[PDB]
């Protein structure tokens, strides 16, 4: 396992540069009252959204590594929590790509329209999408309705190929959570391009679209060649799975720092 | 006619330099030094949201009320960082506050031109206006109380008032300035006051008979602060000249000069300790110095706010400081 | 640990704190604009010491600083106004020819304006009042006694246009604020129609500074 | 300032009944409010409480769970629900506001008071009834079994004046301090376990029952009753 | 003209006033901070029981 020992190390370093971020990020919204606003609870739920990656994805992404003998029921669970929390990171890209088009698409009715209950309420939709997407094998998508012979076997060894369907992976996990915000998101900076014309400001936008394609693309095409019959090394498999990771790492980097209010705070 | 006035210009200046026979420093040479004050935060008031222009401790050495822009007086307990009151303004440009003696009433004034006075004991138990005084034409800047019937206020008309609560109109008027008056400060007892302006010269006024007793002058620019010495007997004023001077009401003449090479920008707020050893000037660089007043040496830097520091003042019992600044944060400093 | 009556204190503590919070969106809402120049014509039909007006439009509440009462000195309260959307700042025009110089009187208090520090990242909407009286002073008299340098046709659209590139020649920092100038209308309400086209302008930069866009 | 307790009267056991006051001449949201319930020719008994903008409610251990309180701050009108009466719940119950902050003076009025028909602090009376002519100085005890001296430095011991035939009015608040509306005949001294009330002059309205009450920690319990003569 | 009448005599009211000299004068403000030494929190660090701070 010459490889396998430089993936785990390099998966904690990665891991603490993101918890540390996000959690100062947290306190400087409750140190600052003037900061405590509308455009700033989006930049929260992209905080809280990454701690859960620090705390529960981070030590669940090593055991499924190693393949340790355990239940079919409690290695599904262990991977239930590595969609749940990484879906939320994407989920809540999303919800700040629609807070920056009512900006320039409303106007002076942004802060009247948008309300402060209304912010919470949508939030906590997006959340609550994450967590049902990360919890679909557990009723009824197990990897044992493609084969009979998985059914008998129990106390098997926790790899994330043998207990997630590939099935999943490729349409549901891929197509309308990985796909279609892509091309929204695309959709949302084209336009705003558009009308704050009518380089420095053309390379901001570019910019946060190129790290989210960077950091989800090429897991994803990874799944496609394993659904096609393909067959993939494991040296590019576990750095698609950091690049998977590295997106908590840089959200502060990307999202926070280049508030100009932020910006003096810290 | 002024040929007349001229001549005697200088017979305050030839007086005045024959009283002078020595100086500060000379006299405080050969004193050890009080060292490097270092002094930390211990409590920080986050309720604001706007710059702060004014604070004033209470009798007790616990309550303290903060004057900010957003239209809002803050009682704090500074002792457990609780908020005893939240007094909504009728005018959110203020410029001052005071705190009563008694602990029952406030004050509060700024471009207004309307110094509102508050009560904090009523029956009700929320703090209702009691008295409402509008006779000034210039903005507000400094209010004292001087009990619970009478209040000291500076304003921007280049004229100081002593009003009365229980009638509502102003006593006696103190007029003798040429520039805008900008601060106040009570002796310690009560008999007489100092007020700095914007003619670079502070002048000391009789409370009772209400007339002009003694005239300083020095500063090249004008004056934002005034504050008595504990004794009684001395105060100290703060310009945009980035330049603190102490003056004596016996000596009537320049004492000290606290400046800096380095320091280019102007004074908003100077406080005394308790003993009267350590002076506490506000400066414009984000920064407060703490001026040893004897020595005229910086003995401590006090650098924890983001913005401008506009309003500081020191408990009776010298126990804490607070420092507000425009960065809506009130930090004691212990 | 606290006794009983520390515990309900720290709770009427949390209880103010959420009326302080309710109040500063409350406020953060509304949109200020000072109103300097030396005036009283722009605000009798759009509706001592500092007088605020308070008046809604197109569900935006507007409020307007009218400073024209403090005779004190500018310097000492300039500061407090560093928070404001625009500064509303009106010139007469018709008082070229009346004297010091009434017109020059104008350009020396438009400079101080746009070099304050306070002032760099607010833009300045400029109002040019008394266009009608302008019209029938320029004919009888030329604009040439104001500035021996003057050039062009005196006729009345050469001569308006004249005066307005050297008021945003005085503007320094031209990235960060923008001069909007307008020509008043005693007779129609599109002078506050001006104001809410402005102020569109500058509260969608605003908007899009605060997540770090523009 | 007036409260005026609505409801009460005849019921029987198996009956429920309704109690509501009305609070008028005072900001009623900004004050929190209680029950204190007096049986016939015994001590007073606290109820409930509901501090302000019905964060923090508190029941006594009798009526826990029988018994709902709840208040309407537009209405300004509080309420208290009884869905079981027994035998001992035969009682006057009066209604007390009082706000907490620094230096504030809790419990300070009460209402008029309308008529129905293991761990806690004990806090007794040594005397029953000690007849007192006029102008004598005398003193009147109250002993508690734990200490009232807290960490930030103040006693919570409340001394309250029974008047008969009107409601009980707060005379001292904290020790050494003293109430509005109080001469300055009352003065109040404590200690760490035993606590005294000095008054020097003696008039007829000064005749009556003394209780000492607690406020260190729920639930507040009154004193037995120390009764004056003429 | 006003100033004749109010200025003149104004400054000479100032004038005849007695004054001590600064030796002197300065003295008592050098006496008064080594009398209130001990009592001023800000010059000496107070222990942490007393501080409510
Ligand atoms: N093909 C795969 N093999 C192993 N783990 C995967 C694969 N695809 C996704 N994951 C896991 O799921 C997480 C996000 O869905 C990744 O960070 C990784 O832990």
């Amino acid at each position: 396992s010459l490889a396998n020992v430089t993936y785990i190390t390099m998966e904690i370093f990665i891991g603490l540069c993101a918890i540390v971020g996000n959690v100062l990020v947290i306190c400087v919204v409750k140190l600052n009252p003037s900061l405590q606003t509308t455009t700033f609870y989006f930049i929260v739920s992209l905080a809280l959204a990454d701690i859960a990656v620090g705390v529960l994805v981070m030590p669940l992404a090593i055991v499924v590594s190693l393949g340790i003998t355990i239940h079919f029921y409690s290695c599904l669970f262990m991977t239930c929590l590595l969609l749940i929390f990484t879906h939320a990171s994407i989920m809540s890209l999303l919800a700040i790509a629609v807070d920056r088009y009512l900006r320039v698409k409303l106007t002076v009715r942004y802060k009247r329209v948008t309300t402060h209950r209304r912010i919470w309420l949508a939030l906590g939709l997006c959340w609550l999408v994450s967590f049902l997407v990360g919890l679909t094998p557990m009723f009824g998508w197990n990897m044992k309705l493609t084969s009979e012979y998985h059914r008998n076997v129990t106390f098997l060894s926790c790899q994330f190929v043998s207990v997630m369907r590939m099935d999943y992976m490729v349409y549901f996990s891929f197509l309308t959570w990985i796909f279609i915000p892509l091309v929204v998101m695309c959709a949302i900076y084209l336009d705003i391009f558009y009308i704050i014309r009518n380089f420095k400001t053309a390379k901001s936008l570019f910019l946060v679209l190129f790290l989210f394609a960077l950091s989800w693309l090429p897991l994803s095409i990874i799944n496609c060649i394993i659904y096609f019959n393909g067959e993939v090394p494991q040296l590019v498999l576990y750095m698609g799975i950091l690049l998977s990771h590295a997106n908590s790492m840089m959200n502060p980097i990307v999202y926070a720092y280049k508030i100009k209010k932020f910006k003096e705070t810290y | 006619l002024r040929q007349e006035a001229e001549q005697l210009k200088n017979q305050i200046r030839d007086a005045r330099k024959a009283c002078a026979d020595a100086t500060l420093s000379q006299i405080t040479n050969n004193i050890d030094p009080v060292g490097r004050i270092q002094m930390r935060t211990r409590r920080t008031l986050r309720g604001h949201l706007a710059k702060i222009y004014a604070m004033h401790w209470g009798t007790d050495s616990r309550l303290l009320v903060s004057a900010s822009q957003d239209g809002k007086l803050i009682i704090w307990d500074s002792y457990t960082t609780n908020k005893v009151h939240a007094i909504p303004l009728r005018s959110s440009w203020v410029m001052t506050c005071a705190y009563a003696p008694s602990g029952n009433y406030v004050a509060c004034g700024g471009l207004d031109n309307i110094c509102s006075i508050y009560n904090l004991k009523t029956r009700e138990g929320n703090v209702r206006v009691s008295r409402e005084l509008a006779g000034h034409t210039g903005y507000l800047s400094c209010c004292r109380f001087l009990d619970d019937n009478q209040i000291v206020t500076s304003s921007g008309d280049t004229t100081c008032a002593l009003w009365d609560i229980e009638t509502g109109q102003q006593t006696t008027t103190f007029t003798g300035h040429t520039g805008d008056v900008m601060s106040l400060s009570l002796a310690p007892d009560t008999r007489l006051f100092v007020s700095g302006a914007c003619d670079a010269s502070a002048k000391l006024w009789d409370v009772r008979e209400g007339m002009c007793r003694q005239t300083f002058t020095g500063h090249e620019s004008d004056i934002n602060a005034i504050c008595f010495f504990p004794n009684g007997n001395a105060f100290a004023t703060g310009s945009d000249d980035a330049t603190c001077r102490l003056f004596d009401l016996r000596a009537d003449q320049e004492l000290m000069t606290y400046s800096h090479d380095n320091i280019i920008c102007g004074i908003t707020s100077v406080s005394f300790s308790k003993s009267g050893r350590l002076l506490l000037a506000g400066y414009d660089d984000f920064n407060c110095n703490v001026w040893d007043a004897l020595k005229a040496d910086r003995a401590g830097v006090l650098a924890g706010h983001d913005n401008r520091v506009s309003c500081l003042g020191v408990t009776d019992d010298g126990m804490a400081v607070a420092t507000g600044s425009w960065d809506s944060f009130l930090k004691i400093w212990n | 640990t606290l006794s009983a009556e520390d515990k309900a204190a720290v709770e009427r503590s949390k209880m103010i704190d959420r009326n302080l919070r309710e109040d500063g969106e409350k406020a953060a809402r509304e949109v200020k604009l000072l109103l300097l120049g030396a005036k009283n014509t722009i605000v009798k039909q759009m509706k001592t010491g500092i007088v605020e007006t308070h008046f809604t439009f197109k569900d935006l509440h507007f409020k307007m600083f009218d400073v024209g009462a403090q005779r004190s000195e500018r310097k000492k309260w300039i500061h407090c106004f560093e928070g404001v959307t625009a500064i509303i700042f009106c010139v007469a025009l018709s008082d070229y020819d009346l004297v010091m110089n009434r017109m020059h009187a104008s350009m020396k208090l438009f400079d101080s304006i746009c070099n304050n520090k306070w002032f760099t990242d607010t833009s300045i909407i400029l109002f040019l009042n008394k266009k009608d009286l302008f019209e029938e002073k320029i004919k009888k008299s030329p604009l040439t006694i104001c500035y021996p340098e003057y050039a062009g046709s005196n006729t009345y659209e050469e001569a308006a246009a004249y005066i307005q590139c050297q008021f945003e020649d005085l503007n320094k920092r031209k990235d960060t604020k923008e001069i909007y100038t307008h020509f008043t209308c005693s007779t129609d309400t599109k002078n506050v129609q001006f104001v809410f086209d402005a102020v569109t302008d500058v509260i969608i930069k605003n908007n899009l500074k605060d997540c770090g866009l523009f | 300032v007036q409260l005026v307790e609505s409801g009460g009267g005849l019921v029987q056991p198996g009956g429920s009944r309704k109690l509501s006051c009305s609070a008028s001449g005072f900001a009623f949201s900004s004050f929190g409010m209680h029950w204190v319930r007096q049986a016939p020719e015994k001590g007073l008994e606290w109820v409930a409480y509901i501090s302000s903008g019905s964060g923090t409610i508190y029941y006594a251990d009798t009526v826990k769970g029988r018994f709902t309180i709840s208040r309407d701050d537009p209405k300004n009108t509080l309420f208290l629900q009884m869905t079981s009466l027994r035998s001992e719940d035969t009682a006057m119950y009066y209604c007390v506001r009082s706000i907490y902050y620094y230096g504030s003076s809790p419990f300070d009025f009460w209402g008029q008071g309308t008529t129905l028909t293991g761990s806690d602090i004990v806090m007794t009376q040594a005397t029953s009834s000690v007849p007192v002519t006029p102008g004598e100085s005398v003193s009147i005890s109250c002993r508690s079994s734990k200490s009232l001296l807290h960490s930030n430095g103040n006693t919570y011991l409340y001394w309250f004046l029974q008047r008969p035939g009107q409601s009980p009015q707060l005379l001292i608040y904290r020790m050494s301090n003293l109430a509005s509306g109080v001469p300055d005949r009352f003065s109040g001294s404590g200690s760490g376990t035993a606590f005294t009330l000095t008054i020097s002059r003696l008039e007829a309205e000064d005749v009556g029952v003394y209780y000492c009450m607690q406020h260190l920690e729920y639930p507040l319990t009154f004193g037995a009753g120390t009764k004056l003569e003429l | 003209i006003a100033q004749a009448r109010k200025l003149v005599e104004q400054l000479k009211m100032e004038a005849n006033i007695d004054r001590i000299k600064v030796s002197k004068a300065a003295a008592d403000l050098m006496a008064y901070c080594e009398a209130h030494a001990k009592e001023d929190p800000l010059l000496t660090p107070v222990p942490a029981s007393e501080n409510p701070f």
